[PDB]
């Protein structure tokens, strides 16, 4: 479940960070979005705003919702597996061979491991360095 | 289902009677601590009370007042009364006489509580209106007395809140 | 049914029942089991339906006043937040604001009695006070009304702490609020 969930969060986190980085604000959105220099700047920015604790609330009610499932599992009174929330509305796997969706989780897992190392330098890189398509640092020059 | 008339929603009170001006409306349940002739005699006490201090209070601010005027006693709204007949002494000529009804009355309710047949709030003083009419009528009129004392509780209320809120004419 | 409708991918509340009005099998912490300090689906039927209920006047309310002005012999308050608003009659004419108070509590004191006694007895039944009571019909109408009536409960209730929420902030009223998004 972790695993999953961290892979599923690390590949979202990725995506925007990017997308921002390329400048893609919210459709309609404000002053408060557009004047943020950098994603490494967002966050504090953001949280300033207020707009993080919003999304904190948002996110709980969901954690919520969604976490009781695995009492019930341990109480041995449901059959749900791991990851499985029954969401799939454009139907990618309905009806489809196991083998088939097994192969599908697996990529799932395998570009969510790779997400969750990724962030790790779209993290650390860019601290110590600067933002950028590569996001390197300054090797002769000072990183922190 | 034995719902009281005054709350639909609720269930009749047990241990009340079907005396006049029973309307079930007893949410909090008195009447299951203390005996319902006692409680009777209070409300009715409180009205008669409240009624006669509904009159005088208005009238005396109106302007209605005894001629030969006592020291004082003038240029005084009922609102400051109190004080001056404290002071002349009439509060305390009243505060005799009705104290020592009102130890008549112990002995009265005592004796009701124990049986001897005393209506609750009867003195035995009718003027003659009830004589002679049956007990429709005599009923009628109890509940009539009921309903007016009732109401003057809560005019009396709001005459004297209002008044020392407002000071102000009889209209406040 | 081994799955709930709001929630696919977890089991049923037990419990509630889709003939409850207002069912949708949404109880993922299953608060509907409990029954202590004096709490039990009974209290909780009563409670959704009556703070639906308030919500939903508090925010035609605002709303009224924000949209039409105040009422005949209010016109100190003039702000449209409706949160000063408050305060400006509050320190004008404190009297009616804090006699309603008086009488609501009394109401409410006989009501947690009824309820009381009623979940006790089976007499009553949650939300039942008698307003009304003949208006519905066929029962098939009641059931329907009734379901209306947590939905848009259940909608109000958002609305509102937003109202609430929003005015103590941007100390602007609510319609103007929308309009400036909006603009
Ligand atoms: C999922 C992303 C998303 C999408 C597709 C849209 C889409 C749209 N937005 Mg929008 N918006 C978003 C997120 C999004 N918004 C967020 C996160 C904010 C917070 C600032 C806003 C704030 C916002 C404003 C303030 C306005 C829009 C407006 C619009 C328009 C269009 C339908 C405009 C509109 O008229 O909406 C219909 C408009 O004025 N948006
Ligand atoms: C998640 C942990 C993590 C951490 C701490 C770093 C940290 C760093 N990376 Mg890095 N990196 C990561 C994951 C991480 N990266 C992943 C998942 C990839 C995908 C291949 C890369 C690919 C990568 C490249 C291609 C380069 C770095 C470089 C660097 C350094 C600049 C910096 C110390 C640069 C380097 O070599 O500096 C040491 C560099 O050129 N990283
Ligand atoms: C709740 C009862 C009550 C109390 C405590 C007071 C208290 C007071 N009144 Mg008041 N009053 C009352 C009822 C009451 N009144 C009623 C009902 C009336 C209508 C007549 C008046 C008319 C009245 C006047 C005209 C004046 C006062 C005044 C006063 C003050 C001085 C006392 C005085 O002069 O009494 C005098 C009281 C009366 C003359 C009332 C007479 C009522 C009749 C005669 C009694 C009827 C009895 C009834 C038929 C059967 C009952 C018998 C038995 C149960 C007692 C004092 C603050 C004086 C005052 O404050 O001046 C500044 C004053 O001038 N009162
Ligand atoms: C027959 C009963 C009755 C009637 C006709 C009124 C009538 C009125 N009251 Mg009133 N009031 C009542 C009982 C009543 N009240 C009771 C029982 C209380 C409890 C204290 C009050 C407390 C009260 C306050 C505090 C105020 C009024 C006010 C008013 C006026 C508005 C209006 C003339 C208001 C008013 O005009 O003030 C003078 C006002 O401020 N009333
Ligand atoms: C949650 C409900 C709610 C609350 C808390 C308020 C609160 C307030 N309103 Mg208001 N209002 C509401 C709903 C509500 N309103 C609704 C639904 C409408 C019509 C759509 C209005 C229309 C309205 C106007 C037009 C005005 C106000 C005003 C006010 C303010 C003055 C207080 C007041 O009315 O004096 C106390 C006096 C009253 C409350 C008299 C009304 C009494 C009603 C008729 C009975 C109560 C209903 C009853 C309890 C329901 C029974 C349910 C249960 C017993 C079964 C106050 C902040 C005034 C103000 O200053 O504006 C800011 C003003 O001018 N309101
Ligand atoms: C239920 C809605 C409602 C309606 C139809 C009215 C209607 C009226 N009110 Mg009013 N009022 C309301 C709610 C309402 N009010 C509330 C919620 C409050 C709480 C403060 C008041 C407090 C209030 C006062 C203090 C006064 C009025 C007065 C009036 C009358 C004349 C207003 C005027 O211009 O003076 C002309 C008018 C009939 C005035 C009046 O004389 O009538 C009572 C007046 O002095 N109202
Ligand atoms: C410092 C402590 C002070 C405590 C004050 C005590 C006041 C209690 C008054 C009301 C208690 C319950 C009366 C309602 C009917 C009743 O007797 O329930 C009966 C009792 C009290 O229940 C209880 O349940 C009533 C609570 S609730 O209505 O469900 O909120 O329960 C017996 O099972
Ligand atoms: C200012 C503003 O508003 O934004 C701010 C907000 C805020 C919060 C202040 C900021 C921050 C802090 C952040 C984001 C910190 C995050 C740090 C993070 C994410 C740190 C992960 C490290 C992962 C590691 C080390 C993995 C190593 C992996 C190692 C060492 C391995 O050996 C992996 C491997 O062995 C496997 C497993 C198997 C092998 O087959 C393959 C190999 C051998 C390779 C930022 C960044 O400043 C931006
Ligand atoms: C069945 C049905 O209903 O349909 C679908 C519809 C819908 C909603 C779309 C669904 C979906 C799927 C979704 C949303 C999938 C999203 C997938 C996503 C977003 C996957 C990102 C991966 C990111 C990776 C791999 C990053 C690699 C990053 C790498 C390899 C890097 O290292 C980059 C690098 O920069 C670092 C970090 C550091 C630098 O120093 C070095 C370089 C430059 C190399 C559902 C829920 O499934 C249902
Ligand atoms: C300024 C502005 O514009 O925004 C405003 C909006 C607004 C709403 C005005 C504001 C607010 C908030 C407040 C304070 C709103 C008032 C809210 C409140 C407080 C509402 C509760 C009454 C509860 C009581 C008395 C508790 C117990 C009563 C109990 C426990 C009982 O005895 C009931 C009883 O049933 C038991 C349990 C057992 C039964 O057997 C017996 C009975 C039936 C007797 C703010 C903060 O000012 C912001
Ligand atoms: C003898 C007797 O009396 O029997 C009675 C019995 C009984 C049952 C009482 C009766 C009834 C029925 C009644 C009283 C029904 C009342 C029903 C009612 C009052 C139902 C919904 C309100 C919902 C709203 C306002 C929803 C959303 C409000 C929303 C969605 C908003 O967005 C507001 C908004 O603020 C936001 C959040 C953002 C703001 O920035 C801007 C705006 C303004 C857009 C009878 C039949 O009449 C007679």
């Amino acid at each position: 479940e972790a695993e999953l969930k961290h892979g599923r969060i690390a590949m979202m986190a990725f995506a925007g960070w990017l997308a921002t980085d390329f400048g893609v604000r919210f459709p309609g959105a404000g002053e408060p979005y557009t004047s943020v220099p950098n994603a490494f700047s967002a966050h504090n920015i953001m949280v300033d705003s207020g707009a993080m604790w919003v999304m904190l609330s948002l996110i709980g009610f969901i954690e919520i919702s969604t976490a009781a499932v695995l009492v019930e599992v341990s109480k041995g009174e449901n059959d749900r597996e791991a990851g499985d929330f029954c969401f799939d509305p454009l139907g990618f796997c309905k009806g489809k061979s196991a083998d088939a969706i097994n192969t599908m989780k697996l990529k799932e897992l395998q570009n969510g491991r790779a997400a969750m190392m990724a962030f790790g330098g779209l993290a650390t890189q860019t601290a110590l360095g600067g933002v950028d398509f590569p996001y390197l640092v300054p090797y002769p020059n000072v990183a922190d | 289902a034995e719902k009281s008339a005054s709350l639909p929603f609720l269930e009749a009170p047990p241990n009340l009677d079907g005396g006049v001006g029973d309307l079930g409306f007893d949410p909090f349940r008195f009447s299951d601590f203390v005996p319902i002739d006692f409680l009777r005699e209070a409300e009715l006490k409180h009205g008669r009370i409240c009624m006669m201090a509904w009159l005088g209070f208005v009238a005396v601010d109106m302007g209605f007042r005894v001629y030969p005027a006592a020291e004082g006693f003038e240029s005084l709204t009922s609102i400051t009364a109190h004080d001056a007949a404290v002071e002349q002494g009439g509060m305390s000529q009243m505060l005799l006489w009705f104290s020592l009804l009102e130890v008549f009355d112990t002995i009265a309710v005592q004796q009701m509580l124990e049986g001897s047949g005393r209506a609750p709030g009867d003195f035995g003083l009718d003027g003659g209106f009830l004589k002679g009419k049956s007990q429709a009528e005599i009923d009628t009129m109890k509940l009539k007395e009921i309903v007016h004392c009732r109401l003057a509780m809560f005019a009396f209320s709001g005459v004297v809140t209002q008044a020392v809120l407002t000071q102000g004419p009889f209209p406040y | 049914a081994e799955r709930s409708p709001s929630l696919p991918f977890m089991n049923k509340p037990a419990l509630l029942d889709p003939s409850m009005p207002g069912y949708k099998g949404f109880d993922p912490l299953g608060l509907s089991n409990i029954d202590d300090v004096g709490i039990d689906l009974y209290w909780l039927r009563e409670a959704e339906i009556k703070h639906a209920r308030v919500a939903m006047l508090a925010v035609a309310g605002a709303v009224w006043v924000e949209a039409f002005g105040p009422a005949p012999g209010c016109e100190a308050a003039t702000a449209k937040n409706q949160m000063d608003a408050f305060w400006q009659i509050w320190n004008s004419h404190p009297q009616y604001i804090a006699a309603s108070l008086v009488f609501i509590m009394i109401a409410e004191a006989v009501s947690g009695i009824s309820t009381t006694t009623g979940r006790e007895s089976g007499e009553r039944e949650p939300g039942f006070f008698g307003f009304g009571s003949n208006f519905p019909k066929t029962d098939a109408d009641m059931k329907k009304m009734q379901d209306k009536e947590l939905e848009n409960g259940r909608l109000a209730m958002w609305a509102a702490m937003g109202l609430i929420f929003q005015g103590s902030a941007n100390h602007m009223g609510g319609l103007e609020a929308l309009g400036a998004t909006f603009n």
